[PDB]
Formats: C-alpha cells, structure tokens, sequence
DNA sequence: TTTTTTTTT
C-alpha cells in the first residue's frame, strides 16, 4: 500500500484501494510523456465528465502525497485542472484526517502538512477547517516523536500564515484553545521548551490582538490560563486580565462575565483524537453497564498508562460532562452510563495534584452554574459520581464532596460569594430536575468519615 | 455464521469477531509459535488457536473476519482454525458488543 | 512459499 501502513493482518483499506487506482489513471496519461503534453492530456479527459473529474483530482492528490520529488508539479497541475476549487481534495483531506491518519506513513504525513500549507497560501476555500481537523489529530498528553512533530508543523503553518489565520474567527479560538492545552505537556527536553516557546508567543499575540475573538471559546479558557499561569507571559497577561481587561478589550469588562459563559462543544472535542472519540462514544451508548471492564482496559492501555499522559484526563472528563448528553432512552436503559465512565476515569490519576485537576475538570460547570443559561447535564455526573459511590467506593464520595467544599474558597478567592452561589444553585437545581431526590442522606452516611460528616452537616444547613 | 453455530467438522466458516485475550505462546515440536485467543460474538465466545507471525500482530480489542475457518475438538475443547485457503483480517477495534457466555470453549 | 479438519509428556 501507498498511503498507509499495514501489517499482513490488516483489511485491504478501501480508501487507500480507491486513491491508488485513481493514482494510477493520472500515471497512465503522464508518463513517458513532456509536462504539457500531460496536462494536455488530463485537461482532455476531465472534461470527460465529472467522475473522470473526481479520479483526476485525487489522482494528483495521491500523487503529492505518495510522490514527493512530483507533489510541486502535481499541485500546480491541480490547482489548474480543479473545477470545484479543490473541494473533493478538502474532503478527502479531512476524511483521511479523521479516519486514516494512524495508519498514515511518514512520507504522506510529510506530504499532507506541505500540502496544506500550499493550500493555506493559495487561499482555498474551506481550508481553516482542514486546519481545525489536523489540530485535533494531535494528541494531548502524547509527546512521542511523530506527535511532536506534528503540534509544531501545524504551528510552523499558523504562525508563517498569521494574516491569513486572522480571518477565521473560529480558527483563532481553536488554535489558542488546542496550543494552550498542548503546552501542559511540552517540557522535559530542550525540544519541547524550545516548541513550548513558541507555542506561548504564538497564543499570546492572538489572545491580546484577538481577545474578543478567543472568548467564544468560554469558561473553559480559564482552566486554560490557570494551568500555564507560572509562565512569565502568562503572568503578565493575568494581571492585564485582572487589572486592566480593557487593554484586551473595551468590550471585556473581567473574568467574571468570561466565567459566566459556557464552553462551546467543538472546543472541547476538539481536544479528543478522533479515536479517542469513538470510543468514549461507544462506551457510553452501546456498552452494558457491568460489561465495561475490558474496555476500560483497552482504552486504559492506549491512552492512559504513561506518565504523560494524566493530562489527556481533564479532557475526556470535560468531554464526558459537556458533549456526551445522552438521550432520554439511553439514560433509561442498562447502559455504561456517565457517572461511572467518570468514576472509572478518577481513579487512574496516579498523583494528587492529576487528582486535583480532575476533580476541578469534575466540577467545572457547578462553579457559576446558572439553571436558566446551563445545560444540568454538566453538573449530572459529579452529583451521580457521589451519590452512587456511597456504600462501593466511599473513599471517592467522601474525597469530591471536601472537593466541593474546599473549591468554593479556593477556586478564585475573590469570586468566593459567586462560586458559593454556583455550587448552591448547582445543588438546588439538582433537586429540582429529580437527578437525585434527596440530598440528606448523603451528608450522614454512617460509611462516611468523622471529620467530614461534621463538616457536611455544616457548610449546607439545607441538608440534615 | 455466529459462534454459536460453530459445530466440530464444520469448515468453510466465515465469520467476525472481536478479541478478548490473547494467551501465551507455546511452540510445536517441529518449531511452530502457536497461540490461543478468546474472542466472541454477541451469542457467546470461543478459542481460537493461531499459529506462526499473525499470532503475534493479533491485539486484544481486534475485530477480526474470520474466513474459511473450520472448528476441531482439541483437548476437550471445541476449537476454532483457520484454513486452508483463508485468513484472518482485521477490520476494525473496540466497538463490537459481544457476550462472554456462554463459552463454546468450556470442556 | 500461504503453514491450516495443525499442536511430543
């Protein structure tokens, strides 16, 4: 095979089947033959008709990918012999991005990041979505060689391209969103601080030219900015975001309305591979509850069994929280239900500060929830997580609800009132929906501990 | 085809699976890897025995097409092969339900 | 050379 890599096990791709043989149908009229000849030849047979439009554009398209020394022609032959400006390639760009790009080979995922740059500055239409679609093929908590490699040639795009990036609102949110995320994980060798450097310079300038535009993405910024705000620009952009937010924006008037506002979905998928997705979706509609144990171990293996990769966890838990809201059937049927996909996903932190930053992944949504502005399907599994974990595991019960009162101070000292009045609305809306009845007898549980059963039976009166 | 159909004699199977667990390797006297691995369909599970290099390449998790199988009682065990002229395929991972019970594989 | 109604105790 041409474009992928596979063992003598794998499934002949129909994909890559389908490509080579337009591949090959391009080959039969171009060589042996001069280059105007060629083009000669293939301007002749597209006007054939459309199907024979479509194998010539992938033809060239697989031909940059799989033919290096050939892709400057081939492109320039593309460009000039495309009818749709390049919308079939798009497509297929995108569908070899969601659904091939693990088993893509080195030369065709060099081949693919030049051609879309040479597609960014040929200003094709549709091409800031290609953009968002291979930002999401690099994976947090994955600093191997060929990840790497790919978060700084996206980048290297971004960046030689600003003016053009400029243009696409929706790509300037989800290119701060994603490089503000894979900073996190970009330490430990001189590589990735030198990426990590630039990845900074790169976020900061659209985040004060461009502020506005970055808020779109909603609170989930935050958790964002708090994670790199060590980070000497970071700190002075905090300061300008607590002091004097004008300068980012006259429109922006502090980090509470910022707080206030729900993240957006794409965002956070966006923060998932494409695999990663499928399967946490699988999981949660088609698995039986008491039947997840080896998917767990599956997905586990592959995600989750490095050391680098407890960051990929506050993802999937925004995720599970924020895109995964299950219908109405699915809720009520023995389905592997959220609650427990979290539950599971708690107990693989090997460290107390992942521990940490899952619980405030958790609780996210309950620290400004408004009842007529959120969806309670963000807020459902922490409460679910609890509730359900009392007589089993009551060592995580016990361990979020001191998260749920320690975060309320802590989260933001002076927004202290606010986030009492989140987590408070949170709880009451809970009552209200029937997502859990009773709010009592989780406060004096005889399971529970001596120190924290006091301390429950205190921060909400409404509850003994 | 589905597991549950499987019958000792029977060949020409053709069927899909997923993988549940690959076991250890032990090696034939004239110096072939053979491996057994559960895998299962939503009517129940079965070992499979594979010998030589795709023994190795074969992950828990695999949905695999089975083709040209044919099923053998080995040690007790209703067994399932692969045969002449087939092969195993990987068409995919993770999302296929199955049941583990009942084990066609039990002695 | 594609093993294969295969498998030392």
């Amino acid at each position: 095979g041409r474009l992928l890599l596979s063992t003598s096990l794998d499934a002949k791709d129909e994909l890559e089947e389908r490509l080579e043989r337009c591949m090959s149908i391009v080959t039969s009229m171009t060589a042996g033959v001069s280059e105007r000849e060629a083009n000669d030849a293939l301007n002749a047979y597209v006007c054939k008709g459309l199907p024979q439009h479509e194998e010539i554009c992938l033809g060239l398209f697989t031909l940059i990918l799989t033919e290096p020394a050939q892709a400057q022609k081939c492109y320039r032959d593309l460009a000039l012999v495309s009818r749709d400006g390049m919308n079939i390639v798009l497509n297929k760009i995108n569908q070899i991005l969601m659904e091939k790009y693990l088993k893509l080979q080195d030369t065709c995922r060099t081949q693919l990041v030049w051609l879309v740059r040479e597609l960014v500055k040929s200003g094709v239409l549709g091409a800031d979505g290609v953009c968002m679609t291979f930002m999401k093929q690099i994976a947090g908590g994955d600093v191997t060689a060929k990840n790497i490699w790919l978060a700084e040639s996206v980048l290297d795009i971004l960046t030689e391209q600003r003016e053009w990036v400029l243009k696409s609102s929706i790509l300037i949110a989800m290119a701060v969103y994603t490089y503000l995320r894979l900073i996190v994980d970009h330490h430990g060798t001189a590589q990735l601080q030198a990426l990590r450097q630039k990845e900074v310079d790169f976020c900061i300038s659209l985040l004060r030219e461009r502020f506005m535009e970055c808020l779109m993405i909603g609170r989930d910024l935050v958790r964002l900015l708090q994670n790199v705000a060590r980070i000497p620009e970071f700190e002075l952009l905090w300061k300008d975001i607590i002091h004097n937010p004008q300068a980012l924006s006259p429109q922006f008037t502090g980090i509470l309305q910022l707080l206030q506002s729900r993240t957006s979905r794409k965002f956070l998928a966006c923060r998932l591979t494409p695999d990663m997705e499928t399967k946490l979706l699988f999981m949660t509609s088609r698995v039986r509850f008491g039947q997840q144990k080896r998917y767990q171990d599956w997905f586990q293996r592959q995600y989750l069994s490095t050391p680098d990769s407890q960051s990929l966890r506050c993802d999937l838990i925004r995720y599970i929280c924020g895109v995964v809201h299950p219908s109405n059937e699915v809720l009520s049927s023995d389905i592997l239900p959220r609650w427990a996909i979290i539950g599971w996903l708690l107990t693989t932190c090997t460290s107390n500060v992942a521990a940490s930053n899952a619980k405030l992944a958790l609780f996210y949504d309950w620290l400004f929830f408004s009842p007529d502005k959120d969806s309670i399907m963000n807020i459902e599994p922490a409460i679910l997580v609890m509730h359900h974990s009392m007589k089993p595991h009551p060592a995580i019960t016990a361990t979020l609800l001191d998260f749920m009162c320690r975060i309320i101070p802590n989260f933001y000292p002076p927004l202290e009132g606010h986030v009492r009045q989140g987590v408070f609305s949170s709880l009451n809306h809970i009552v209200e929906k029937r997502v859990l009845a009773h709010l009592a007898p989780l406060f004096d549980n005889p399971k529970l501990d001596k120190e924290l059963r006091a301390m429950l039976r205190e921060k909400f009166p409404e509850f003994c | 085809t589905f597991v549950k159909d499987i019958k000792p004699g029977l060949k020409n199977l053709n069927l899909i699976f997923i993988v549940l667990e690959t076991g250890r390797v032990t090696k034939t006297k004239d110096g072939h890897e053979v491996r057994t691995c559960k895998v299962a369909d939503k009517t129940g599970s079965i070992n499979i025995s594979v010998w030589d290099d795709v023994g190795n390449l074969i992950q828990p998790g695999d949905i695999i097409r089975l083709t040209k199988g044919y099923a053998s009682v080995f040690k007790g065990c209703l067994t399932l092969y692969t045969g002449r002229g087939g092969d195993l395929q990987k068409i995919g991972e993770f999302c296929m339900v199955y049941s583990e019970v009942p084990n066609f594989s039990e002695p």
